[PDB]
């Protein structure tokens, strides 16, 4: 019984612990959605004027 | 550190530039010489004078600026006058033949012959900053080397640059002091390739200036030296909060979080007071209530419209010298009561103050009084659509019979560029007709 | 259960962490070299809560300063207590945050972040015991709001069994910077939401109305705002810091003040105000009163589902029994029913230059008006997506505005639900 109340906390970390994961995910994804239009910005400038 | 390098583009470019740093040196105590006693670090150092000045080891404090135009004569003006050695030859770059009033001869005939050298020496002056916020682009609309090389600079420093802040001081056209029928033309051009390029514009219309000289100052007839001190006196307000310290102090960044609510809105009107003659300042001291009070009368805009007639998206007071804000908030509180002020219902009704401490400077053998107080309001109103109108019209009545378009042809350009150049311009009026429009 | 360590995240965060700092090292007898120069045991006994002892018997807090621009810890650092701080645990960057949650939370704080956990794990490393972390910032600007909630994400990935405290400042048009508040304070929310234990809810409103109304200072300043904010912050944390029974450590406090995990939000109050003699009843009666509360809340708009009030002084602890009774007896139907015998009373013996103080902790239904009054000035600009450009400009999508609009709303549904159970 002490055991498995060990395992029910292990297993809610585990599952903070993925969400948390997601979280660092989309936050690199907004990074290099950031860094994707900046440069999509230039290249088309670039383009136009040439 | 958050340094700002300044680009004066064509002769109403360089002149105003100019006056801007000829008070810039009077307000931070610089000699003409470049040394300023008052600095004790010397060949460098991270004072807020410092994001306008680099310094040299031998004591010198020179303009983070280049002054660009296709003739000489304007330029060769710096290169022999007061200011001479505050500036490094470098940083005075002329071609030999102009625009002509010629959009088309700016960008591309005669522009594309010094782009590249132009983009060298601002590449210079990038590379000794350690945290560049951007650039601060002075132009007409009106002229040739003003619209089309102005144009073409902004489109290739958003290449080399990406996405540092470019904001620009622009000058709208004044039948009383223009040089050409085709300055519309010009003006719309500009203004549809600069739109994207731009994070924030400050348009000075010529007939307002002309106006408050005439009607303020009592000069019959202004020159450009007339208005010049004076918008001077407006774009020093602005940049204040970058080249000076204080509590109370506000950076322009901070209020351009506020005035531009859209990427295309960013077109503010200023409007500044005191203006007045030595002879009408004498024994008459304006209060804090006064000269905010001046802020909401028409007669001190930069930009001739009624905002009484359009709504507020935001309102700024830059406030400088001998003010506090208890009076500021009961010179606020009295005015909401007695305008017409009308916001949109999407935006805060709040005015956002800064103060500087450090008073009004003025040039010696100028026109405006020295006084203890000022304020340049900021605000982002529909009615500066009015200036847009006004020119939209003129450009629509010539474009009709294609009177002049030949000249623009001749230099390559197409009749395409002109319609579209048009359309943008009737997409931003409508713009400014749609943020006004009540929530649903 | 032991050692704290704060955090102090951008220009507000930096300014109340410093006065925290001041107030609290006066309390304790820490002159601004760290040297211990007072006249009590009680100074001393739990010390360690709070500041690490260095070579000499020097007290150093366990206080890491973070922001995305160094001029507010310039200020810091030249400050009457400036030279107490440990120098390793200042970390700045240069490019600032422009009062943009994106810039804190996604780009220029994602650069920053990691030097400031390098730091928060030295700290945490040379702790007996680490309770957890508290962390001052405002939702209103963009480096404590944003970087502030990325931190806290980041802390609860490396420590998720310690537990996390915020003082968190709400802006207010009356005492505002910029128009996008709404924008950074309901996205800061979202966060905090999910990943504090515990939130005092310090409400820039309230502060202004105390300082104008009450105080009559016809024009509050950031310093009037923040005399408020550090007697509140030592009166909250005077149950931490010297022995006694009653919440004694940032878990206690949470398991007697938090009955589901979303409602952790505070209405901080204390009394008296202050810019010669104060009886029990007089403390009592002020504590409780609206306008002593630090959130711009009516009390009597909600019910209170669980108290905490700690007096300080040498004052007669039957008398305080009594009083506190008089309290919840003759205003018994804003007290919930359901949580039987919620209001808790510390007294310490040490006053704050007061001979007597009560701090107050109140977990309102009533702190559903600030999240609402949020909420309506977010809505009025989100409907006409204004000023959105500086949040997309950084890689952000108008969704993520849309989900913590939606979280905020089904917080204020939560805190109905129980008012009206
Ligand atoms: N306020 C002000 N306006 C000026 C000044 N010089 C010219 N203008 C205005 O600027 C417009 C003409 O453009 P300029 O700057 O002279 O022309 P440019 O940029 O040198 O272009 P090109 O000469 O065609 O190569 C007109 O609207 C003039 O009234 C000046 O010193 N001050
Ligand atoms: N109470 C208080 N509020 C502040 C202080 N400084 C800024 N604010 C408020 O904090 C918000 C702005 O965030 P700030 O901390 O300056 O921005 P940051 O540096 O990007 O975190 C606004 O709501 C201001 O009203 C302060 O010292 N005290
Ligand atoms: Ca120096
Ligand atoms: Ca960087
Ligand atoms: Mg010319
Ligand atoms: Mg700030």
């Amino acid at each position: 019984k002490l055991e498995a109340a060990e395992e029910r906390r292990k297993y809610q970390e585990a599952e903070l612990l993925k969400h948390l994961a997601e979280k660092r995910e989309h936050e690199r994804e907004v990074i290099q959605k950031a860094i994707e239009e900046n440069n999509n910005f230039i290249k088309m400038a670039k383009e136009k004027l040439a | 550190m958050r340094e700002c390098i300044s680009i004066h583009v064509g002769q109403a470019g360089v002149q105003i530039g100019n006056a801007c740093w000829e008070l810039y040196c009077l307000e931070h105590g610089i000699q003409p010489d470049g040394q300023m006693p008052s600095d004790k670090t010397i060949g460098g150092g991270d004072d807020s004078f410092n994001t306008f000045f680099s310094e040299t080891g031998a004591g010198k404090h020179v303009p983070r600026a280049v002054f660009v135009d296709l003739e000489p004569t304007v330029i060769d003006e710096v290169r022999t006058g007061t200011y001479r050695q505050l500036f490094h030859p470098e940083q005075l770059i002329t071609g030999k033949e102009d625009a002509a009033n010629n959009y088309a001869r700016g960008h591309y005939t005669i522009g594309k012959e010094i782009i590249d050298l132009v983009l060298d020496r601002i590449r210079k002056l990038a590379d000794q900053c350690t945290g560049l916020q951007g650039f601060l682009v002075f132009h007409s609309f009106g002229g040739g080397t003003g619209s089309g090389f102005t144009s073409l600079l902004m489109e290739r420093l958003s290449v080399d640059y990406g996405k540092k802040s470019k904001l620009e001081f622009s000058i709208y056209p004044a039948p009383q002091v223009s040089t050409a029928v085709v300055e519309p033309y010009n003006s719309i051009l500009t203004t549809h390739t600069t739109l994207e390029h731009s994070d924030c514009a400050f348009m000075v219309d010529n007939e307002a200036i002309y106006d408050i000289c005439r009607r303020n100052l009592d000069i019959e007839r202004p020159t450009y030296t007339n208005l010049n001190r004076l918008i001077s006196q407006i774009v020093s307000s602005i940049t204040a909060s970058l080249r000076f310290d204080g509590a109370l102090n506000v950076d322009l960044t901070e209020f351009q979080t506020n005035l531009v609510p859209y990427p295309r809105i960013h077109f503010p009107l200023a409007t500044y007071a005191p203006v007045i003659s030595a002879e009408k300042a004498y024994h008459e001291q304006l209060s804090v209530a006064e000269i905010t009070n001046a802020c909401f009368e028409p007669a001190n805009q930069m930009v001739k419209c009624d905002p009484r007639h359009g709504k507020y998206m935001a309102c700024c007071l830059l406030y400088r010298g001998d003010v506090v804000p208890k009076d500021v908030n009961a010179a606020i509180a009295t005015i909401k009561t007695k305008r017409s002020i009308q916001f949109v219902d999407w935006c805060p009704t709040g005015f956002k103050v800064g103060i500087n401490y450090q008073p009004p400077t003025v040039v010696p053998g100028g026109d405006l009084a020295k006084v203890q107080r000022a304020v340049c309001m900021l605000s982002n109103t529909t009615a500066i659509a009015e200036a847009w109108a006004r020119l939209d019209h003129k450009f629509d009545l010539m474009y009709a019979k294609r009177a002049f378009v030949h000249w623009y042809v001749g230099e390559g350009m197409e009749e395409g560029e002109f319609s579209e150049a048009r359309e943008d311009m009737a997409a931003l009026e409508k713009d400014y007709e749609e943020v006004g429009v009540d929530s649903v | 259960m032991r050692e704290i360590v704060h955090i102090q995240a951008g220009q507000c965060g930096n300014q109340i962490g410093a006065k925290f700092w001041e107030v609290i090292s006066d309390e304790h007898g820490i002159d601004p070299t760290g040297s211990y120069h007072g006249d009590s045991d009680l100074q001393l006994e739990r010390i360690n809560v709070y500041y690490n002892e260095a070579a000499g018997n020097k007290y150093v807090p366990r206080a890491i300063l973070v922001d995305l621009e160094p001029g507010t810890m310039d200020s810091v650092r030249s400050g009457p207590f400036g030279q107490i701080f440990r120098p390793d645990n200042f970390v700045f960057g240069q490019s600032g945050a422009g009062n943009n949650w994106a810039k804190g939370h996604y780009t220029e704080g994602a650069e920053l972040v990691d030097s400031v956990l390098d730091v928060v794990r030295k700290e945490s490393e040379s702790c007996d015991c680490l309770q957890g972390f508290q962390l001052t910032h405002s939702l209103g600007g963009g480096t404590g709001s944003g970087m502030g909630t990325l931190l806290i994400s980041k802390i609860r990935e490396e420590y998720p069994d310690r537990i996390m405290n915020t003082f968190s400042v709400v802006p207010s048009p009356k005492v505002s910077d910029t128009v996008v508040e709404p924008y950074n304070a309901t996205l800061s929310v979202h966060q905090l939401v999910e990943n504090t234990d515990e939130t005092y809810c310090i409400d820039n409103e309230a502060l202004y109305d105390i300082c104008f109304r009450t105080l009559k200072l016809t024009t509050p300043t950031y310093g009037d705002l923040n005399h408020l904010v550090s007697a509140t912050m030592s009166g909250v944390t005077t149950c931490l810091r010297f022995p006694g029974q009653l919440n004694a450590d940032l878990r206690k406090l949470a398991v007697n003040m938090v009955p589901f995990p979303r409602l952790h939000f505070f209405m901080p109050g204390f009394a008296p105000l202050t810019s010669r003699a104060l009886t029990v009843p007089e403390l009592t009666q002020q504590m409780f009163d609206a306008k002593n509360m630090m959130a711009a809340c009516d009390p009597r708009h909600g019910r209170y589902l669980t108290v905490a009030a700690v007096f300080r002084g040498r004052m007669s602890m039957k008398e305080v029994d009594e009083q506190m009774l008089n309290v919840q007896n003759k205003n018994s139907s804003y007290f919930v029913e359901w949580i039987p015998n919620n209001v808790k009373t510390a007294v310490c013996d040490i006053p704050p230059g007061l001979k007597m103080s009560a701090t107050f902790i109140g977990n309102s239904t009533a702190i559903q008006e600030l999240f609402k009054r949020i909420s309506e000035q977010f809505t009025a600009m989100f409907r006409r997506k204004a000023f959105l450009h500086w949040y997309t400009g950084e890689g952000m999508d108008e969704m993520e505005f849309t989900e913590a609009e939606s979280n905020m709303n089904d917080l204020v549904s939560e805190y109905q639900q129980y008012q009206d159970a």
